[PDB]
């Protein structure tokens, strides 16, 4: 109400006594623990923990990889956390000397039963998927405790460095020929539908686009070719109702100028990655194309 | 007869997305490929029949 | 449009004035010849060009 | 002071017993037709926008434009309520029938009371009572409103068994921790008419799509840059046994149609969409991070 | 030979080490003082005087 | 890299007369795209004025305002502009150009500009062989009514001889709504409606073979039965001629064909919706001022 009340800048919770030092202010009593600077009282990232089995702790190591959650018929798990470098040996976009190579490394039991549960269900694979974020400050052990990033820069506690995304070479493709001075980062998942069997197709795809409508225009671009399986399934299968040609869904966006390629190190094994440097999370859902 | 000319002079044959062509016109592209090696500097020269 | 800005700045001895059929009617009847209102706080009295 | 808040009234004096039952609601989404300051209770909560002849189409359409908001904090005679900022965490409830799981997309649907009885509700006071719209997870969603628009599509025909055998099962949902009897938009014989002003638009398309389209795919043919317009033609037969030398070889065209009504066959074709929209898309209210303990609150960031 | 009569044009580039050259108080620059505006994005706060 | 500054400065090269500062005073708060995003752009990336062509295209203004980076004017001192962007989901002032009531509530969309009764366009800015167009900031219902009417323009012509399809866009280009009158300036059939018109016609052909036969037979069975003023005017719509039960009852199986008849109507549906930006809340009486939250 008084005039200097509104003449006041917008408090600044730095120059304020933290709410822990205030109410021993009060008491004049030293505790044991360090109040006089609470951690992570300054980030904008928001995260979760997820505990993790241990067969599926790899590659994740590495600071910066993709938790999407995969459902699950059984009561229990009925979440299995699935890294995306583990849904390379699904994929059909991956080398054949790629697939083979970290494939090696998902020797696990626990890795095991992922495989077998994409294949046996009738559901197409992107509606069994969701995702969640990125990999920080990983905790390991036979049950580890990761602190996935929900919409935020990865980075070390203490802002003490700044955690790349990586993301596989083989899924990685870039429409333009310039990039521009900002650029979004959508997750794709498309389907080339045939006979026997729908393999999937991952793209991560980074991109200036914004607008969905142009996004989507140029995805019908080299996509086409399954633009003409998923119509030529249509007259060939009555009764049989293939759906959804392809799915992008927005994960954050880049500076662009960061990025540049380069290689994880985990169990001897190489693997080339295309190596996203200041990337904020910014989650987007499934959306349907055809 | 509209690819036989191609290789009477070498100019390879474009294929481009229907979306990329309408940015194409919007604004521009490099669509000749650099030389291997640029053993002078740029290329110039025109044509009035 | 005669130029107005000026008047929200240049101070005025002031005038108790009174009228009929309150401000609002007798400026929507445009019985006064140059008129203007808003209802925000646009800061154009605040700049000065 | 730093924490903005929507102010309530009541009316009504509450009993010092019907105060704790807003306390067991601290954390529950409380969405606002539209955003004010000063709010009465009548103004508050979706018990305003009841019907009677109007189905369940007119309350989550005008649920889409109300403005969600989180409770805060009873207090005496006054109701907290902040509208949640885009992208910043908040602890919600799990009203819903369904218990949530981490990471799940959550969206906004209107309660649907069913056949049994089970939980009912706690705040009538006065006629109005304080309903709240259930926060389903996105993925059940879908499944819920693909049931009700087909169970409508059933209503002109409920006169044989099988019909109301499959209806029947439509009805029951069998999810995770969860089965429930979706009520029927059927009531009294005849349909409700929001839903049979929404059934229309399914079938506008199923039908205006059928022969307008067929003037279009033949002048675009040529090109053939994709070459499945070659195909396509050929995908508007609308069959599954071959063809058998009966010659439909070729799709049935419009024949010498007015310039003018051809037109008007056009431009009604995309009203209709405009109606129909609105049950096409949910936007994800909500996504949440971890569910606490005894699926009662859980932490979630906002969406949208 | 063709009935034609080619001729084409051909745009160069010299690289020129130009000299400027103006009078004493020819023009007059006036400044302010320069203000330094501050932005935030949790992993770096750059400002833009 | 700095990430793209929330700030922007715009300074204009040409020397400014006193009847165009005063435009600018009043254009404060108004929606002005641009390209570069640079902290300190020129007034020639300044508008959407740089990117006008001889054919004038209206199609093609709507493709290339998308990739716009829509911003608020703020603070018009000097020659000086502060363009702030607005972050995602917070609130901000905006303040109308083009002349339309506003309900309060309704989704707002950038537009390419039209033209009112004037077409004098006046009390806009011309600055030496320069112009500030700026796009409109319309209703979410006008955006579909100026959009579903442009993709059967390129339909109806295709068939018409060219006399009928003059007729056609002479009566197509107007728009009423909410009382005041409306019209698209120079329609143009183009390439860039081409690349459009294909996937909505193919749109329009694999959603008639999704729909089970009950499907569209409903309303079929439902003019034997009930009467509507809805349905009286259906039947103008659709070809007169060409209980038994339904042939087959499969829920399982119809429900999973509806599930790819929504995958068909968020996109053939979507065709004509343009990404909606602004959430009006309280409207001012004047219409001249809203509030207004979430982008696209």
């Amino acid at each position: 109400m008084d005039a200097r009340a509104v003449a006041k800048r917008p408090r600044d919770p730095a120059d304020e006594d933290n709410e822990l030092v205030t109410a021993l202010k009060a008491k004049r009593e030293v505790n044991t623990i360090s109040v006089r600077y609470l951690y992570h009282a300054d980030h904008q990232a928001l995260t979760a923990r997820f505990f993790v089995p241990e067969g599926l702790v790899e590659f994740e190591a590495q600071p910066g990889a993709l938790l999407i959650r995969m459902e699950t018929g059984c009561d229990s798990p009925r979440h299995l956390y699935i890294s995306l470098y583990l849904l390379g040996i699904r994929a059909s976009n991956v080398s054949a000397s790629t697939r083979c190579l970290l494939e090696s490394v998902y020797t696990a039991s626990a890795a095991r039963a992922a495989l077998q549960w994409l294949d046996l269900g009738p559901h197409l694979l992107h509606r069994r998927l969701e995702t969640l974020g990125c990999v920080k400050t990983v905790s390991l052990g036979i049950t580890s405790l990761l602190t996935c990033v929900m919409r935020g820069y990865l980075y070390n506690t203490l802002k003490t460095e700044v955690f790349a995304l990586m993301i596989p070479k083989d899924m990685y493709l870039t429409w333009e020929e310039t990039r521009g001075r900002l650029q979004y980062v959508y997750l794709i998942i498309v389907y080339d539908y045939d006979g026997p069997e729908t393999r999937p197709g991952i793209y991560v795809l980074t991109s200036s686009i914004a607008h969905w409508q142009t996004l989507v225009d140029v995805a019908r671009g080299k996509f086409a070719r399954e633009r003409c399986s998923f119509v030529n399934r249509r007259i060939t299968r009555p009764r049989q109702i293939p759906l959804c040609t392809g799915v992008i869904q927005k994960l954050g966006w880049c500076l662009a100028d960061d990025i540049h390629t380069s290689f994880l190190v985990h169990k001897e094994l190489k693997l080339s990655v295309v190596r996203l440097d200041n990337f904020s999370v910014e989650l987007g859902d499934f959306r349907e194309f055809v | 007869v509209d690819r036989w000319i191609r290789h009477a002079a070498g100019v390879e044959r474009p294929q481009l997305l229907d979306t990329e062509t309408i940015s194409m016109l919007t604004f521009g592209s490099m669509s000749e490929r650099n030389a291997a090696a640029t053993v002078h500097g740029q290329k110039a020269a025109c044509e009035l029949i | 449009m005669e130029n107005w800005s000026a008047l929200e700045l240049l101070p005025k001895v002031g005038i108790p004035t009174d009228f009929l059929t309150h401000v609002k009617t007798s400026a929507g009847e445009e019985m006064f010849e140059a008129l203007r209102i808003y209802y925000g706080d646009d800061p154009e009295r605040y700049n000065i060009h | 002071a730093m924490e903005a808040n929507i102010f309530c009234t009541f009316d009504h004096k509450l009993s010092i017993a019907d105060v704790g039952k807003l306390t067991k609601l601290v954390a529950a989404v409380v969405p606002i037709p539209q955003r004010l300051h000063l709010i009465k209770h009548y103004q508050l909560g979706l018990h305003q926008f009841v019907d009677h002849t109007r189905g369940y189409v007119r309350l989550r359409g005008l649920l889409r434009n109300m403005t969600l908001t989180l409770m805060r904090r009873v207090e005496g005679n006054q109701i907290l309520l902040h509208v949640p900022t885009h992208g910043l965490l908040y602890t919600v409830l799990n009203t819903g029938p369904v218990t949530w799981e981490k990471g799940d997309a959550l969206c906004v649907l209107p309660p649907l009371f069913h056949g049994p009885l089970a939980r009912e509700n706690l705040l009538t006071l006065g006629q109005w009572e304080l309903v709240l719209p259930w926060i389903v997870p996105m993925p059940l969603a879908l499944e819920i409103n693909q049931r009700l628009l087909i169970m409508g599509l059933f209503s002109l025909d409920r006169s044989y068994e099988e019909v109301k055998a499959a209806v029947q099962q439509l009805q029951t949902i069998t999810f995770r921790d969860a089965t429930f009897t979706i009520p029927d938009p059927v009531i009294d014989q005849h349909l409700l008419i929001d839903m049979k002003t929404a059934c229309l638009s399914m079938s506008m398309v199923a039908n205006l799509a059928s022969e307008l389209t067929m003037t279009y795919v033949r002048k675009l043919a040529l090109e053939d840059s994709s070459m499945l317009l070659v195909k396509c033609q050929e995908l508007l037969m609308r069959l599954d046994r071959e063809r058998s030398v009966g010659e439909p070889r070729t799709p049935a065209r419009p024949q010498h149609v007015s310039p003018d009504d051809e037109i008007a066959r056009l431009s009604a074709l995309f009203v209709m969409l405009r109606q129909l929209d609105d049950l096409i898309r949910e936007q994800v209210v909500f996504t949440v991070c971890d569910v606490s303990p005894d699926n009662k609150s859980a932490t979630c960031i906002f969406k949208g | 030979h063709p009935g034609f009569a080619l001729t084409a044009v051909r745009t160069d580039t010299f690289e020129v080490d130009m000299l400027l050259y103006s009078g004493k108080s020819c023009t007059s620059v006036i400044i302010n003082n320069p203000i330094v505006t501050k932005e935030e994005r949790d992993i770096s706060t750059t400002y833009h005087v």
